[PDB]
This record gives structure tokens, C-alpha cells and sequence, in this order.
DNA sequence: ACCTTATTTGCATAC
DNA sequence: TGTATGCAAATAAGG
């Protein structure tokens, strides 16, 4: 079974991380060192745990299994928004809630942000809109 | 109450109980 | 380019 | 201190 092999796999790998004396984040970070793709803690975690999905365990086991053979031997940073920024943000989007271009990016230029991270900000609003109905 | 942010759909945890249940 | 729906992924923090 | 996880920023793919 895959999914069996996906459970088995996260299993040996935890062993030899904790036989090692690993913490998670320190494997992830190891990860980017030898293999240019670092990870967070975060994820080693959900790995560990099975906690995600299965498309997404196949994509990082061959990863991971590149330093648990050695130890048996590209996305932008996330971007913090100040909580009095997050407010402007949200008072913003409640009269609204779908701004133009041209508006995103005169938010930006007054925000003192990005274009892009303002627009995705709006994007991800709208669909939590809809998710916490 | 209610979860706010994104979930992971179908973790492999929930799909290997799924499985071994039928 | 830039919306959409769907999903990956990481700060920040409570254990 | 190290791990788990709420919230959500960034990305994937279609239009």
C-alpha cells in the first residue's frame, strides 16, 4: 500500500531523527543546507504525523529520503503584517471587499507594501469570507 | 467556533483510518 | 495580468 | 526546548 509505505517511511525517518538528536526544525533547515530546499519545523511536523495530504507526503518523501540516507549511510518568504496594518486592511475590505487594481495598488503605496502581497491579501480575505460562511 | 483558517483535506492520517475501517 | 477555487506551507504561540 | 497547531500568506492551475 502506499499509504502504508507513506506511514512506515514517517516512522523510520522520526526514529533517525530522534536517534540523532534532530529537532525538526534543525532537519528542515539541514534540508536546505545539503539540498537547497529548507523546510519549516512546521512541516517536518504535519510530515511526521501524517498530517498531510497525500499528494503532498509523495512530494517531500523523496526529500526527506535523500537525508535519511545520508544519516543511514524557491518560495518567497512568508510576509508578517503589523496587526494595525491588518486592521487597516480589514476595515478596508468590510466596505470593500474587492477592490480595484488601481485602488491595491495605492493601499500598497500608502501601506508602504507590496503590490502583490496587498492583492493576495484581498484574495485570501474574500475566500475566508466564504469559508467561515 | 468556528475554524477560521485553511485545513488540510483528506491528511493521510484520515485516509489510513478510512482505509482500515472499510 | 489577475480574478477564481484549491492547496501548500510557515509565523506565532500554547502546549 | 521542542513539538503541535490556529490562522493565513503564498502558490497551483483554470479562465
Amino acid at each position: 500500500s502506499d499509504l502504508e509505505e507513506l506511514e512506515k517511511f514517517a516512522k523510520t525517518f522520526k526514529q533517525r531523527r530522534i536517534k540523532l538528536g534532530f529537532t525538526q526544525g534543525d532537519v528542515g533547515l539541514a534540508m536546505g543546507k545539503l539540498y537547497g530546499n529548507d523546510f519549516s519545523q512546521t512541516t517536518i511536523s504535519r510530515f511526521e504525523a501524517l498530517n498531510l495530504s497525500f499528494k503532498n507526503m509523495c512530494k517531500l518523501k523523496p526529500l526527506l529520503e535523500k537525508w535519511l540516507n545520508d544519516a543511514e549511510s524557491k518560495r518567497k518568504k512568508r510576509t508578517s503584517i503589523e496587526t494595525n496594518i491588518r486592521l487597516t486592511l480589514e476595515k478596508r475590505f468590510q466596505d470593500n471587499p474587492k477592490p480595484s487594481s488601481e485602488e491595491i495598488s495605492m493601499i500598497a503605496e500608502q501601506l508602504s507594501m507590496e503590490k502583490e502581497v496587498v492583492r493576495v491579501w484581498f484574495c485570501n480575505r474574500r475566500q475566508k469570507e466564504k469559508r467561515i460562511n | 467556533r468556528v475554524y477560521q483558517g485553511v485545513r488540510v483535506k483528506h491528511t493521510v492520517k484520515d485516509l489510513l483510518a478510512e482505509k482500515r475501517s472499510g
